[PDB]
């Protein structure tokens, strides 16, 4: 007659998933290309209200399976369950012909091409405080048991050059209480177990973290470049890892090998990591050699 | 699950219940010509507007929903054929889910609505599986059979005349196009209504403007007491494309795992 109860403790997931008309938001510009749809630069005006809000609009192609847009609502989940000053946030969707996400838009946006244009104004502090920001990030997305499974310098926006944002979620799932581990794409990003197994945890996304530093502290360079994306494994095996950054120490250097460990239990935790750089941060011409400053 | 049929002095109309979109409704009394008893039943009276006069016979139609039977469907107890097709079933005293869930609201178990959004999925999905579409699916056309047990009702009878707006998808508005696709939009709206405990979808609009905000990207509001779980499965409902929409299997699956846990899903106090 009824359905016979087996409860599990979980918090009640009370995010609201907010749908805005088309005729509410302008699209002005492309910020991004590619085959998963567009992303646009654009003005939201709230009816009623008075504000007008710059936003990013992305815009998806259409369904394959009743799966292929369960990613985009999936992302849209995700999206919009988590709140955090290091990762920010779904602000609705347009159900139409096609799924537009809406999220508020980054004037500067992609770190990546941040630290690439800017390449002899970006000081040690600087570097470090956004390595600080991701690690808290991340963190936080540890907390609330999901795993970004694209972490890179791509995934990353910049609000204001004091203050950047993680941003993808496309891949990103969520482990339950139960789980430990996910079965399942970035080859130079992912750790070996998850080029081996399709095996993904929050230990992979430190290896990814590992990576996006080296980005950074390379102010933008390609990883494994003039490598192609088969034969990896084997050079992750021999126990070859990407080189060390000019501008970084031994320590800093330290910290990313270590990140680039086989054993998943070896490499560190997004809070040992926060510590770390935050305590770098502090005294940043000691850990970083840039001759700017 | 097989059609009988009535003589027009089998059948005897004690009160107007209330009309809709399609017939009138009248609680009644069948009285087998043999006898002098008197059975209390609900006789549905459909005016022929067809022309051709074609329900002084039974159609196949007829005969498909005369067919029917699950555990959450109101079954088809008769027909009476002539100038006015009767359909006559059970009288349920408890009404319909629409006033129930406005009556009582919050009072009502987390639990008894997930588990009633299971049963409606259930009945759905037999009419699914029996080629059945229903054509207008809604809270009020959802029965109280048990006051744990619901069953759907008034499934074929938009079938039976010549070729509600609220609960229609975009392509039946439009193009006058009905599937079981559309069905699981209807469906989409009726959890909405019951987990807003009776509330009337696009209230400050008008029937005009329903279309328009559809295809400009707009949805009913998320309910107060659903989570963002809940309310995802209402909005994948709501797609435009059909292929996109959930089957009822898959509704009344998901819906049982949301059911072995209602304060997961359902904030209610
Ligand atoms: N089996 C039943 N037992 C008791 N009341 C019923 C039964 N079937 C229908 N009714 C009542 O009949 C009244 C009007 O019937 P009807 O017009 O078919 O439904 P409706 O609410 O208008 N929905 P619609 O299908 O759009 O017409 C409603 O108040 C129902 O509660
Ligand atoms: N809210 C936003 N503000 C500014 N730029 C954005 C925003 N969202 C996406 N972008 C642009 O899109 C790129 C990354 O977007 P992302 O959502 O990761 O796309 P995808 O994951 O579909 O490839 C970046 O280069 C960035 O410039
Ligand atoms: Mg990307
Ligand atoms: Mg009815």
């Amino acid at each position: 007659l009824v359905e016979p109860l087996t409860p599990s403790g979980e918090a009640p997931n009370q995010a609201l998933l907010r749908i805005l008309k088309e005729t509410e938001f302008k699209k002005i510009k492309v910020l991004g290309s590619g085959a998963f749809g567009t992303v646009y630069k654009g003005l939201w005006i709230p009816e009623g209200e008075k504000v007008k809000i710059p936003v990013a609009i992305k815009e998806l192609r259409e369904a394959t399976s009743p799966k292929a847009n369960k990613e985009i609502l999936d992302e849209a989940y995700v999206m919009a369950s988590v709140d955090n000053p290091h990762v920010c946030r779904l602000l609705g969707i347009c159900l139409t012909s096609t799924v537009q996400l809406i999220t508020q838009l980054m004037p500067f946006g992609c770190l990546l091409d941040y630290v690439r244009e800017h390449k002899d104004n970006i000081g040690s502090q600087y570097l470090l405080n956004w390595c600080v920001q991701i690690a808290k990030g991340m963190n936080y997305l540890e907390d609330r048991r999901l795993v970004h499974r694209d972490l890179a310098a791509r995934n990353v926006l910049v609000k204001t050059p004091q203050h950047v944002k993680i941003t993808d979620f496309g891949l990103a799932k969520l482990l339950g209480a139960e789980e430990k581990e996910y079965h399942a794409v970035p080859i130079k990003w992912m750790a070996l177990e998850s080029i081996l197994h399709r095996i993904y945890t929050h230990q992979s996304d430190v290896w990814s973290y590992g990576v996006t530093v080296w980005e950074l502290m390379t102010f933008g360079s390609k990883p494994y470049d003039g490598i192609p994306a088969s034969e990896i494994s084997s050079i992750l095996e021999k126990g070859e890892r990407l080189p060390q950054p000019p501008i970084c120490t031994i320590d800093v250097y330290m910290i990313m090998r270590k990140c680039w460990m086989i054993d998943a239990d070896s490499r560190p935790k997004f809070r040992e990591l926060i510590i770390e750089f935050s305590k770098m941060a502090r005294d940043p011409q000691r850990y970083l050699v840039i001759q700017g400053d | 699950v097989l059609a009988r049929i009535f003589k027009e002095t089998e059948l005897r109309k004690l009160k107007v219940l209330g009309s809709g979109v399609f017939g009138t409704v009248h609680k009644g009394v069948w009285i087998p010509e043999g006898e002098s008893i008197k059975i209390p039943v609900c006789i549905k009276v459909i005016e022929d507007k067809s022309g051709r006069q074609s329900f002084q016979a039974v159609t196949d139609h007829m005969l498909a929903i005369g067919s029917l039977d699950h555990a959450h469907i109101v079954r088809l107890l008769g027909l009476c054929p002539g100038s006015s097709l009767q359909l006559v079933t059970q009288y349920l005293p408890l009404g319909s889910l629409l006033d129930h869930v406005r009556q009582h609201r919050g009072a009502l178990g987390p639990q008894l609505l997930l588990n009633w959004g299971v049963q409606i999925a259930k009945g759905m999905y037999y009419l699914e599986e029996h080629g059945m579409v229903h054509r207008n699916l809604a809270a009020r056309n959802v029965l109280l059979k048990s006051p744990s047990q619901v069953q759907v009702a008034d499934f074929g009878v938009a079938d039976l005349l010549p070729p509600p707006i609220k609960w229609m998808a975009l392509e039946s508005i439009h193009f006058g196009k009905y599937t079981h696709q559309s069905d699981v939009w209807s469906y989409g709206v009726t959890v909405w209504e019951l987990m807003t405990f009776g509330a009337e979808p696009y209230a400050g609009l008008r029937l005009a403007e329903v279309p328009d905000l559809l295809e400009k990207g707009g949805r009913l509001a998320q309910p107060q007491i659903c989570t963002i779980d809940v309310y995802m499965v209402m909005v994948k409902c709501w797609m435009i494309d059909e292929n996109i929409r959930p089957t009822f299997k898959e509704l009344a699956n998901e819906f049982t795992r949301m059911a072995r846990d209602p304060p997961r899903y359902l904030v209610i106090k």
